[PDB]
DNA sequence: GGGCTACATGACGGCGAATACCCTCCCAGGCC
């Protein structure tokens, strides 16, 4: 936020704006940034893949 | 042709600052990567390059002009002299020396210049390299001492948006007197 | 009695990020 106040290049402006909506968004929700690193893998029920 | 060592000069015209110039010596005792050019890659990619080639090269240069001095001969004699002040900087003497560009000046060892020597001249571009980062750190250095103008976005170069601060707030004791916009702006144009 | 190794090539548009290209002025000293 601090730097975007200073820039002045349309397209670093944007990319700057669309990476403070995503961190804003990480902030704002209960999401980590590590939850996307799967360490342990769901499976579907076997009736809903069944033989 | 084993002591070879090429400077190159960088901010040569832009508006405000004086111009800044490098010559870095380097053989083949030690390992040199990713040092093609300085102008197509991106900033951080020159931030490990000024810090690599600083403690690969057995020796490091350094040589800026002045406002009053570079507008008292153009930046055609400056930017010589700012070279020859920086190859009389360098710790170790070179057998050879490098110039981007067709020209060279008065030196007592045998120099030559080598067009776009930035492509083909691993010496020519780290030399670039570290003379461009020392520009950037200085316009750094303006844009905290001066915020109003935006030196640390544009690097003071003739932008639309230096055209129009200069326009707005006027030119200080850094700016290069002698070229057109700036004349305008105090009114010594004719 | 018993467990394991887990190639096409004939598709057109549009839109948005990734880069590669032409804006943008501003320098000069030999050729017109």
């Amino acid at each position: 936020r601090e730097e975007l106040n200073e820039t002045n290049s349309e397209t670093k402006r944007k990319k700057l704006t669309k990476r403070i909506k995503l961190l804003e968004a990480f902030v704002q929700s209960g999401n980590k940034p590590e939850w996307m690193i799967l360490t342990v893998l769901p499976v579907l029920p076997p009736d809903l893949r069944p033989l | 042709t084993q002591l070879v060592a090429g400077v190159d000069a960088v901010g040569r015209g832009p508006l405000v600052g004086a111009v800044v110039t490098a010559a870095v010596i380097l053989d083949p005792a030690r390992p040199i990567a990713g040092l093609n050019d300085s102008k197509k890659l991106s900033e951080k990619r020159r931030l490990a390059l000024y810090e690599e080639i600083k403690e690969k090269a057995l020796s490091w240069s350094l040589g800026r002009a002045e406002p009053h001095e570079i507008d008292e001969l153009n930046i055609l004699h400056a930017t010589m002299l700012a070279m020859q002040r920086a190859v009389a900087g360098l710790h170790i003497a070179p057998e050879y020396v490098l110039i981007d560009g067709n020209r060279c000046p008065k030196l007592p060892m045998p120099a030559m210049a080598v067009v776009k020597g930035d492509s083909r001249v691993p010496e020519i571009s780290a030399a670039s390299i570290l003379a461009k980062v020392t520009r950037d750190a200085e316009m750094a250095a303006l844009d905290i001492v001066f915020p109003q103008y935006g030196f640390a976005q544009h690097k003071g170069y003739p932008t639309a948006f230096h055209l129009e601060k200069l326009a707005e707030h006027g030119a200080t004791e850094h700016h290069r007197r002698s070229f057109g916009p700036v004349k305008r702006a105090l009114g010594l144009a004719s």
